[PDB]
């Protein structure tokens, strides 16, 4: 309870991610995102970079629940500027935001680890809903428009990081395995949206960006599933 | 030389890539040979047919029937 559909038309994972023409199946990419055969590197680490993933067509499912597996690598102590994961009315295959659009209609969970306010709370994970209308507050760490939050450094980690997202009954919840690890189930609580209103279509998306600090946003694997 | 059941297995056990003893949809798409429109009603297909409790994965018994 509840029972896990896995639904592969949503999803990507090595060890073959992408085809023979180096595209992913049923994703579109866009930007800098690189694909290779056991992770798309959504974001390298040089200068101003931008790119994303995002499912070709939209999910309907009243429940769902994504699982996405990640690396955020970077010489310095301090990185830029973070990872977001999407579900969204439209395709935000290019803009401002971590990558992707300014403006979405549903929910991004933002990997954020660029302090911009100084504020000394990064790296942080940012859960913000947008109906459509709100421009995301870059400067200050989408700090008053984040539904809920957790600090969490899933930076230059010996495993992968992992973030569980659980869109069910009208919450959202996010849980982080911070890849201390190689144990892939060590999951612990970061946050939780109540009355979680979102699109009852929409795709899935990834994206990452960089500035003047840039590390490595390499996503090895997004899998989706539904939930009954 | 394998005979028809053991290049089944074969066949199966090579697709498993992440090793759960399942085929999922996307190791399904690697264990073909086309547009992703003609794979996904493939896969589909495969799903409808093998997949008993509606879960997204198959076990070899489903998959050799
Ligand atoms: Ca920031
Ligand atoms: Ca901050
Ligand atoms: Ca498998
Ligand atoms: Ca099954």
């Amino acid at each position: 309870l509840p029972h896990r559909r896995f639904e592969y038309k949503y999803s990507f994972k090595g060890p073959h991610l992408v085809q023979s023409d180096g595209t992913v199946p049923f994703w579109a990419h866009a930007g800098n995102a690189i694909p290779s055969s056991d992770q798309i590197r959504v974001a390298p680490s040089l200068k101003s970079q931008r790119g994303s993933v995002w499912t070709k067509t939209k999910a309907a499912f009243e429940n769902w629940e994504v699982e996405v597996t990640f690396r955020v690598t970077g010489r310095g102590r301090i990185g830029a500027d973070g990872l977001a994961i999407w579900y969204a009315e439209n395709q935000g295959l290019e803009g401002p935001v971590f990558g992707s659009a300014d403006l979405w209609n549903g929910v991004g969970i933002f990997f954020d680890s660029f302090d911009n306010d100084g504020k000394k709370n990064n790296p942080a994970i940012v859960i913000i809903g947008n109906n459509g209308q709100i421009h995301y507050d870059h400067q200050n760490d989408g700090a008053s428009q984040a539904l809920a939050s957790c600090q969490r450094d899933f930076r230059n980690k010996p495993y992968p990081v992992r973030a569980k997202i659980t869109y069910y009954q009208n919450t959202l919840t996010v849980m982080i395995n911070n890849g201390f690890t190689p144990d892939k189930n060590d999951y612990e609580f970061c946050a939780k949206v109540e009355n979680m209103i979102i699109p009852a279509q929409g795709h899935f998306g990834i994206s990452a960006a960089t500035g003047g600090l840039a590390d490595d946003h390499d996503v090895l694997s997004f899998l989706t599933f539904q939930l009954t | 030389e394998m005979s028809p059941q053991e290049l089944q297995l074969h066949y199966f056990k090579m697709h498993d890539y992440d090793g759960n003893n399942l085929l999922d949809g996307l190791e399904l798409s690697t264990a073909i040979t086309m547009s992703e429109d003609e794979l996904i009603n493939i896969i589909d297909g495969v799903l409808r047919d093998d997949d008993k409790n509606n879960d997204g994965y198959i076990d070899y018994a489903e998959f050799a029937k």
